DNA sequence: ATCGATGTATATATCTGACACGTGCCTGGAGACTAGGGAGTAATCCCCTTGGCGGTTAAAACGCGGGGGACAGCGCGTACGTGCGTTTAAGCGGTGCTAGAGCTGTCTACGACCAATTGAGCGGCCTTCGGCACCGGGATTCTGATGGGCGGCCGCGTAT
DNA sequence: ATACGCGGCCGCCCATCAGAATCCCGGTGCCGAGGCCGCTCAATTGGTCGTAGACAGCTCTAGCACCGCTTAAACGCACGTACGCGCTGTCCCCCGCGTTTTAACCGCCAAGGGGATTACTCCCTAGTCTCCAGGCACGTGTCAGATATATACATCGAT
């Protein structure tokens, strides 16, 4: 039953109804609801776990808003697909610019 | 009683697929379900904007395929469509 | 023969004091996320204006809060900028016009 | 010269004097500028007046299109939307 | 130092790195000797299947250490 | 035969002129040689947004249409030639 | 004998040019260089020739659109002369990139 | 009067923008005097435009409408090129504008 | 086999206003493209709207704010007051 | 010069205007007198509607002529 | 200080090919009818926002002075624009071909529609073990008054 | 009158008993996965008619490619003046810091406005029918603007 005929973690009989609801096209192509939940699933989990490297580089055991941003700004991939949507509680990396040095 | 549904479920089997026992703050959990959502409208959008222009009328996975492909830089979008390919793949080989 | 040490750092250590707490005070605020701006005054600056464009006016605890954060993140945000066009100007001064060359690129200054 | 029954009361919450400076150096540091210039800091605040405008304007034109007295903060979202400065953590 | 891994076959390998030097990096070196990929290799330490990107300081690592080692599944 | 050696086609004179369209006043040397590789960032994305409609439509004679709907992407519309 | 102070010329022209419509950039280079690309992703397909120019325009404007930003970083400095970083300066900041 | 549009008052389509608005799948129900009010709007819009458009080209001494001539139009004015910003030209061309210091003593 | 085009609506108005004058072919294929444009962009405002508040409608006054927020004040308002007398006009007749 | 336009009432206002000034700064004009806005005016001679961004001379209105000020027929 | 040479505007008529017209046919527009559920309005309740209030308690808020960064002066260097001459290649409109776009006509796969049954999902509520940092009992080590015996007090004191 | 005795004091090393202090064994407080649960309302199951849409067919457009005379644009090459830019040096505008005064923040206690649901009917639209003229293709020519060629002045810089 989806998730399981499909074999993905995420809800494969959720993401139809609302693209049929949403009102896309005319009527929906048999691909897409299942498709769409994989690659969903896809992002969901490359996120979560470099959050989890995050929190685990300044050692913490739970993950928390400065983790999400501080681990996304940091990766270069990631930080250009959400390059200007902006962020809850995040606060910023650590940056020291060159010639403001202490010599 | 109220709705306001998420996708609260789906983000923490896969946070416990990548570390079992490792936490989240409650701050986070929406973060998390307001990043989906928009990224849900940013894909299904494009594909309805596609049908309607070379001339069809329902949106099929091929779509989103296309779309995917250039919503996306290089490296993960390879790697994404292949996951994807392979998912529904599987889904049809059941039935 | 005793010979208390000088070990501790006390006001004494920490190198000399030239531009000391400069660089100092950057990186504690780095750290916290905590609002930069007090969230009082701001509460009614909204509040004050938004009755000019309409009256008898509401509003929700949250929604002041979330500004708060934008504002906040936007201006850091145009700092960020102003800083390196300061330093591209020889300078580690941030100027009444660092301010306009940033944004009229930006475009919403024209 | 006189104590004429005399009453002070003036506006320093909302208005721009009762702010407090310090509370935007705060801001100026995250930024880690080793300087600010007296007439710089006046003229920040100036821009977040123009800012601060335009998305209460919408906020309130999406608050009245439904005939609704409490201003939702998705309100606010939205016009952030608009202009491009969406914030993840809200609304959904 | 001395780093050490428990194989699949049970056979105990013995191998040296500086503990400074990431997991990651010692892995290449270890998948060079063996002719066998990285990826493949799963390794557990302490209940905690290894991390990439996670120092050997932070893995509290000792010499002549005990780490489970276990084998990949892709159906495809 | 695989294109090359067109990088260079923009010559000097040509990024210059764009140049002072834009207001500038006068050019250093060395950046002749910098904007081509943006030039090239930016046909390329946009070329690569373009192709995969064209592949989805089953045809390879890519249409002046799709140059522009591509455009509309990346986020730089076209008032001109289009539908 | 003589020959024009120096920039008694550009500004003339700056103008002239700028009072214009008409494009720039080179009909057969910018066709070969198209070319050589589309066929690097997949080989040997083809465009009407407006198509070509559909591609011409959007990109021809686009340049001397960040000429102008690059300027205008130039000046602030008390320069003269649109340098290298300048236009990188620029590039940060619009934070396209 | 048969001809929608003269009911309003106007030389916009009424129905073929009907129809334009449920061959765009917009929504579920088309309304009835949206159409109008919306072909009415484009109308003044237009109108707005096009009315300096032909007063650039009486400027420059030509009794057609070359392209530039909507260019200038809406560049100039500040409501009306701030909408459209976001609007790059066919063939645009540019605004004689040479900046302060660079001009010369 | 049927090019559409809105030459036609902005052939009269044209003359209405400026009749020494006329549309080059090109701007007028400019003016097509923009109008569309236009309507989509307030078509789409208007969609997400009845969207937001679960609207099975778009009425005449969900296009009206949509239109005050998306255009710039001056032209804004006037083009407000047009629409209304249009009802004003269209309804009784 | 002086034109005169006769209001909805039939009352008649006097304007001074150049043959050059515009149909819409005689609206202005019209609103700074009457408080009529220049989009609710409809400024009508024998048979034409006089239209916002022609002059005055594109109609030949000159000297002492008579313009008639009417709203907007709505379809009641 | 008068002059020249260049660049730009402006004068001329004129020929041509695109914008305008008229015509004429057909698909897209108007009118007429119904049905049903979208969307308003009209009714109740209780949550949410606003307010006032005291009180510390750290921050806001100042200043003064001098250090350190900004800006004005100076001076050398050299690199780019403006122009010339030679050379190199696009652009110009002409032909000729067939490949691939566009049309066109029947079949059929796959989605929407109507039906009924059950369990995935949310709030609300409820759970125990594991880790951060404070903490508990017992043997053992260092400080304090005790105490006779060997020496020294020189100064009062009894015996002949 | 004249010489002997001593008496508690006192520095000495040398003996006794409890207090302080570290290691041997520690409990507590705070967060975050499991698990229970239960009515239920949103997806799934088993399933026909028809219509988009793929596909098989086709021809006749348009996208390439070539060829050659002309020529506008690109190159390479050489000079110098007026710009970058680093050096230098003071005066004063900020920092840092010492104290004085303001206002932020938390906690408490109030009241009703407004937001959300529910219940009902009637106004308004798509969807469906019939008929027709607006709007396009079809055809065709001119007139608005573009070029070439004569005609005088400006104007920045050299002398």
């Amino acid at each position: 039953t989806r998730s399981s005929r499909a074999g993905l973690q995420f809800p494969v009989g959720r993401v139809h109804r609302l693209l049929r609801k949403g009102n896309y096209a005319e009527r929906v192509g048999a691909g897409a609801p299942v498709y769409l939940a994989a690659v969903l699933e896809y992002l969901t989990a490359e996120i979560l776990e470099l959050a989890g490297n995050a929190a685990r580089d300044n050692k913490k055991t739970r993950i928390i808003p400065r983790h999400l941003q501080l681990a996304v700004r940091n990766d270069e991939e990631l930080n250009k697909l959400l390059g200007r949507v902006t962020i809850a509680q995040g606060g910023v990396l650590p940056n020291i610019q060159s010639v403001l040095l202490p010599k | 009683k109220t709705r306001k549904e998420s996708y609260a479920i789906y983000v923490y089997k896969v946070l416990k697929q990548v570390h079992p026992d490792t936490g989240i703050s409650s701050k986070a959990m929406s973060i998390m379900n307001s990043f989906v959502n928009d990224v849900f409208e940013r894909i299904a959008g494009e594909a309805s904007r596609l049908a309607h222009y070379n001339k069809r009328s329902t949106i099929t996975s091929r779509e989103i395929q296309t779309a995917v492909r250039l919503l996306l830089p290089g490296e993960l979008a390879k790697h994404a469509v292949s996951e994807g390919t392979k998912a529904v793949t599987k889904y049809t080989s059941a039935k | 023969a005793a010979a208390a040490a000088a070990a501790a750092a006390a006001a004494a250590a920490h190198r000399y004091r030239p531009g000391t707490v400069a660089l100092r005070e950057i990186r504690r605020y780095q750290k916290s996320t905590e609002l930069l701006i007090r969230k009082l005054p701001f509460q009614r600056l909204v509040r004050e204006i938004a009755q000019d464009f309409k009256t008898d006016l509401r509003f929700q605890s949250s929604a002041v809060m979330a500004l708060q954060e934008a504002s906040e993140a936007y201006l850091v945000a145009l700092f960020e900028d102003t800083n390196l066009c300061a330093i591209h100007a020889k300078r580690v001064t941030i100027m009444p016009k660092d301010i306009q060359l940033a944004r009229r690129i930006r475009g919403e200054r024209a | 010269g006189k104590g004429g029954a005399k009453r002070h009361r003036k506006v320093l919450r909302d208005n721009i004097q009762g702010i407090t400076k310090p509370a935007i150096r705060r801001l100026a540091r995250r930024g880690g500028v080793k300087r600010i210039s007296g007439l710089i800091y006046e003229e920040t605040r100036g821009v977040l007046k123009v800012f601060l405008e335009n998305v209460i304007r919408d906020a309130v034109t999406y608050t009245e299109h439904a005939k609704r007295k409490t201003v939702t903060a998705m309100d606010v979202v939205y016009a952030l939307k608009r202009q491009g400065r969406t914030l993840y953590g809200f609304g959904g | 130092m001395q780093i050490f891994v428990k194989t699949l076959t049970g056979k105990t390998i013995t191998l040296e790195v500086e503990p400074s030097d990431t997991i990651e990096n010692v892995k290449a070196k270890i998948q060079d000797k063996e002719g066998i990929p990285p990826d493949q290799q799963r390794l557990i330490f302490a209940g905690k299947q290894l991390e990439d990107g996670r120092t050997l300081s932070d893995y509290n690592i000792q010499k002549e250490s005990t780490l489970h080692l276990v084998l990949r599944l892709r159906g495809g």
